[PDB]
């Protein structure tokens, strides 16, 4: 029963982040041997991070996950800002990066050594997005029966990196990796550029937090759910290291930083037939990363509307098929606004900064729930000095990423500071604007008439 | 909340809203086919990119002539086995060639006793030579052995014989290629009978054994008409001549001396060297020595350097040394004949740690020649400038363009470069961020203006500017 549960965690963690990251990890860490340390340090931190998220899932169990843990510890202001970011910043720019990966990898065989057009990527990524939200809204039984097709693509692609990698290991192709003396590069990057190599090394590990509260189906938790974390996530780190060793046995590290698509520059070498199946089996992997992130984008609009925030035009469910239309129309409008503007590799720094910032305040919530409110029934516990390693790693990464790229992190903190006026207009308002509150009723029923959607029964 | 009801909605919703729900459902699905055809048109209207040329190993990087093996490391450790210890040093220089001196036991003008198949016992044996080639193969450094037969006499190629010395070489082409040397050199082909038809027989066996081999030939002819007569029969021959060994201190001379060589050969692959077996410290002073290393590493072709070129090893400085083969300055005790005669900057140990030295200019130019696509096989388009200075642009299809402005004068002259004499595909913008300069005192990485470019005497500076629209 445990072996069935281990596949649930490794299936949703491993997506299309192994195809984007190793160009940006190598660019910011400099050397090849320092980049393989980053994939090891990040995988250990995720094991520490997914441990302290499992303790809140058995202590204060509620639907919503990350949003409801902050809701218990100063949950008025801080709980809304957890969901204000995950609606505008986290969930749109996680789909726009995977959508821009799809256009960048289908336009590597065409245009192999030149640059693809600047508006041929903003229009081919908006085609993967606008098609998938049409598929997603529709009869959701269709949207899950197509997701095991895209899951077979990322299993065919990541196998081909491994088996063609291990063939080059039993040869004379172990020059750059195995020698352990080829570890020198541009050292004018400080420690503060190694901090940006952790913003992009954990994009490949992302998606672990909202999984562990879903594994509920698990048999006898309180000992297993943990026993499941110690098996699944180091098996991701084994794959992510072995698929990054196989990237450097095929090409030069300077050759790896020139291509826009790392997985198919591997494919144009090492066989002649893999030029056809390296774009296909990875463009399938980026279809599942957007389709699998439009399921979980609507589960957070449900939990936000029933708690006071996020007015009730959202979280409505269509009458014939159990699909939320206006929750999908807010992660499709706001994703196109983030898509047309900026570069993909500086968009990962825009997510990974603010994604760590609320990674910390829930682990800080795990320690202040031990100072305040003790003797609560906890089936499993960790060391008291165990989550303070995560807070040590969070503090030394956040202030160094602010020093390195202050403009991409200054706009990440500017939208959180936009949260405190819209929150104080949100729930702390006197209901005396009669002329303004019926605008919300008029906004709802027109959206309830041109779209036939209805609130659920409960 | 804000709900209506499930049942109250369906008696109120869609009497005529069903018309707007069908019509807006087709407006999405029609604009998505307009976004699909509008994204295929952009791909076709995006032009192409150029196919990369078939680059051999000597196309990408520089060669490194090693004349005297006993003077390269010193007379105490002078052997072929002692050469193996210095392979880690040359890999830091990122050279790709190892054109070492001839080692085939010459007997000082006796044609019957100089067998090219047998190595001189003063250098080693057969067994340490292949393990030298096996050691250099792991670091990807290619070893080129030269077969000039009379290399210790006053005249090479044995002037009393015309045919036996020629078939002595031709038998040794299929002997050393069995051991796997990656090329051959023949110096002094100006002293040959029927020279231009004997290279064509030797480039047969060099290319016919394997396509990734090469032949180099060295003259001392500095005239343009003599060189082209050697390259009118053969085409894939690197000919390192003495063609640039004149002054060129006026700027318009070397512009008219370099762009005449590519124009007469039709922009083929040449080799840029000031001589065949002589250092850069000859033929030019020590203030123009950093100006020519920027020139030789950025011209289209394989730059060929001698040993002791990266540190500026002058043979005329230290007394009591042969002019053709000076001792390489490794440490402070590398020249033990005169105590207290070398400096700290006149040593490869002191040149290495100085970030503004001459070896720091060689190593910072050798990687950019070896790794950058616009310097490997980028096009060369020199253009006009002020009274005396040299300026040219290295550019490729979409890659990072390069722009070198070399000042050969002695006055602090303003550049005044005009972009009117360029093609439209490779024109220059107003700003271009600096990369390196010969004498320091400028902010590297700072985008300066290209119209107000005031330049110091003996100051060549390397700028780059990205592909734009
Ligand atoms: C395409 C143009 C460029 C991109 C612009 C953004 C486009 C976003 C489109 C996102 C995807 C839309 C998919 C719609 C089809 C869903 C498929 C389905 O299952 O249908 C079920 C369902 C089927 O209905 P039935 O056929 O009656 O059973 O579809 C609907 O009931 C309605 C479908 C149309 C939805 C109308 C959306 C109107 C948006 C207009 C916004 C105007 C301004 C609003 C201002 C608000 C201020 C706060
Ligand atoms: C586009 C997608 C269409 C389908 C979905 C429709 C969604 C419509 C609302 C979208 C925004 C949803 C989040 C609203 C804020 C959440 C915070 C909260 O707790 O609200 C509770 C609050 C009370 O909800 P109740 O508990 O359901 O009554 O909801 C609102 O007050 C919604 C207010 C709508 C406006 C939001 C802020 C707009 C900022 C821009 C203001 C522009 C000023 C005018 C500029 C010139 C205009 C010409
Ligand atoms: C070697 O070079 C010669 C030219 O110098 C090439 O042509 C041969 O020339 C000789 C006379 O010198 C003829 O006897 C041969 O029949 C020619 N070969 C032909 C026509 O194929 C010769 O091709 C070169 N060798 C190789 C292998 O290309
Ligand atoms: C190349 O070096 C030789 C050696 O000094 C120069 O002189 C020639 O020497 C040979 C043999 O000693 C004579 O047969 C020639 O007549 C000499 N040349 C002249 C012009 O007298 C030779 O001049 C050098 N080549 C150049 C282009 O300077
Ligand atoms: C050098 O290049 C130029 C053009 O790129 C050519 O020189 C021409 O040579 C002929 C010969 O009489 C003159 O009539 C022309 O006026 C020259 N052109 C110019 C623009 O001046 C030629 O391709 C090369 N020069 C030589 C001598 O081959
Ligand atoms: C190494 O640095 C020394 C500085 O001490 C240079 O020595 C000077 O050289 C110039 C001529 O090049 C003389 O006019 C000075 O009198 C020298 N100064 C001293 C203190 O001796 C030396 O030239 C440098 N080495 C090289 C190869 O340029
Ligand atoms: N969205 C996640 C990262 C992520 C989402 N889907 C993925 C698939 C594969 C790898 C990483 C991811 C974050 O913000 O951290």
């Amino acid at each position: 029963g445990l072996v069935s549960a281990c596949g649930i965690i490794v299936g949703n963690i491993i997506g299309s982040g192994i195809f984007v990251s190793p160009k940006g990890v190598l660019e910011n860490a400099g050397s090849v041997g320092l980049a393989l340390i980053v994939w090891i340090v990040t995988g250990f931190i995720t094991v520490v991070g997914a441990l302290c998220y499992a303790e809140l899932g058995v202590t204060i169990p509620k639907s919503g996950g990350d949003y409801s843990y902050v809701k218990d510890i100063f949950g008025g202001l801080a709980g809304f800002l957890r969901l204000w970011i995950a609606v505008l910043v986290i969930y749109p720019t996680n789909q726009a990066v995977i959508a821009l990966t799809f256009s960048n990898y289908v336009l590597q065989p065409l245009f192999p050594t030149c640059f693809p057009p600047e508006s041929g990527l903003r229009l081919l990524a908006a085609i993967c997005l606008l098609l998938l939200t049409w598929v997603n809204c529709s009869s959701v039984r269709w949207a899950t029966r197509v997701q095991d097709i895209f899951t077979a693509g990322k299993l065919l692609a990541l196998a081909l990196i491994i088996i063609m990698g291990i063939v080059q290991i039993c040869k004379g192709e172990y020059f750059w990796l195995e020698p352990k003396n080829a570890f020198e590069n541009f050292q004018e990057p400080d420690i503060g550029l190694v901090a940006l190599a952790f913003l992009q090394g954990s994009f490949a590990y992302g998606g672990w937090n909202f999984l562990n509260y879903v594994t509920e189906e698990l048999v006898d938790p309180y000992k297993n759910l943990p026993r499941a974390i110690f098996i699944s996530i180091p098996l991701v780190t084994f794959v992510y290291v072995f698929a990054n060793v196989a990237y450097v046995t095929a090409m030069s590290p300077q050759e790896l930083l020139a291509s826009n698509a790392v997985a198919v520059t591997f494919g144009e070498k090492l066989l002649g037939v893999m030029a056809w199946i390296m774009p296909i089996s990875v463009a399938l992997s980026t279809f599942g990363g957007v389709n699998g992130s439009l399921f979980t984008s609507s589960r957070l609009f449900f939990a936000g509307a029933r708690e006071g925030h996020l007015p009730s035009v959202l979280a409505m469910i269509h009458v014939k098929r159990c699909t939320p239309i206006p929750a999908l129309l807010f992660t499709c409008i706001s994703t196109l606004l983030m898509l047309v503007t900026s570069d993909m590799y500086t968009l990962i720094n825009y997510v990974g900064f603010i994604n760590y910032l609320f990674y910390g305040v829930t682990v800080a919530g795990q320690i202040v729930l031990r100072w305040k409110k003790p003797d609560i029934p906890r089936p499993i516990k960790i060391n008291l000095l165990f989550p303070i390693i995560y807070l040590l790693f969070w503090a030394f990464l956040l202030v160094f990423s602010l020093w390195s790229e202050p403009v991409v992190c200054g706009i990440g903190l500017a939208i959180m500071l936009t949260g405190v006026p819209v929150y104080f207009l949100g729930v702390y308002w006197q209901h005396k604007p009669k002329c303004f509150s019926d605008f919300i009723e008029l906004l709802t029923l027109v959206s309830q008439k041109m779209c036939v959607v209805v609130y659920p029964e409960v | 909340t804000g709900l209506s009801k499930e049942e109250l909605l369906k008696v109120a919703g869609s009497p005529g809203w069903v018309r707007t729900r069908w019509a807006l459902l087709l407006l999405f699905w029609l604009g998505w086919l307009g976004m699909l055809a509008g994204a295929v048109v952009i791909i076709v209207r995006a032009p192409r990119c150029r196919e990369l040329p078939a680059q051999k190993w000597w196309h990408t990087g520089a060669l490194y002539r090693i004349g005297d093996l006993q003077a390269f490391q010193g007379h105490g450790a002078g052997n072929l086995a002692g050469l193996k210890g210095r392979l880690d040093y040359l890999s830091s220089l990122k050279v790709k060639g190892l054109v070492l001196g001839p080692i085939h036991k010459n007997q000082k003008d006796d044609v019957a006793q100089t067998d090219l198949l047998q190595i001189d016992p003063n250098f080693g044996s057969k067994e340490d030579f292949d393990s030298l080639l096996q050691s250099a193969k792991k670091k990807s450094i290619r070893v080129i052995l030269d077969l000039t037969p009379n290399y210790r006499g006053e005249n090479s190629w044995f002037s009393t014989q015309v045919d036996t010395v020629a078939t002595k070489v031709k038998d040794a082409l299929e002997f050393w290629l069995q051991a796997g040397v990656d090329g051959f050199q023949v110096r002094d082909i100006e002293n040959l009978k029927d020279a231009s038809s004997f290279l064509a027989e030797w480039q047969n066996i060099t290319k016919g054994f394997s396509e990734d081999r090469l032949l180099i030939a060295g003259t001392n002819s500095s005239d343009l008409q003599q060189i082209l007569s050697l390259l009118e029969s053969n085409k894939d021959l690197l000919l390192t001549s003495s063609y640039l060994s004149d002054s060129g201190s006026t700027g318009e001379h070397t512009k008219s001396l370099v762009t005449q060589y590519l124009n007469a050969t039709g922009n083929r692959w040449c080799s840029w060297s000031l001589s065949q077996a002589r250092l850069l410290t000859s033929f030019l002073p020590a203030q123009l020595l950093r100006l020519y290393q920027l020139m030789l590493f950025t011209l289209p072709g394989t730059p060929v350097f001698s040993y002791g070129d990266e540190i500026g090893l002058d043979a005329a400085a230290l007394p009591g040394q042969p002019m053709e083969a000076p001792v390489m300055l490794w440490d402070e005790s590398s020249f033990p004949d005169i105590p207290g005669a070398v400096s700290a900057n006149m040593t490869v140990k002191g040149q290495s740690e100085d970030p503004g030295s001459l070896l720091s200019l060689f190593r910072r130019l050798s990687d950019q020649r070896s790794k950058e696509r616009s310097l490997l096989h980028g096009d060369f388009h020199a253009f006009s400038a002020g009274p005396g200075l040299f300026s040219y642009i290295r550019h490729w299809d979409q890659n990072e363009r390069f722009l070198v402005v070399l000042n050969f004068g002695d006055v602090g002259l303003s550049a005044g470069l005009q972009a009117s004499d360029l093609p439209a595909s490779a024109s220059l913008p107003a700003k271009a961020d600096l990369l390196l300069s010969t004498q320091p005192g400028r902010e590297e990485g700072s985008p300066l203006e290209l119209e107000r470019l005031k330049l110091e005497p003996h100051e060549g500076l390397l700028l780059r500017f990205p592909y734009a629209a």
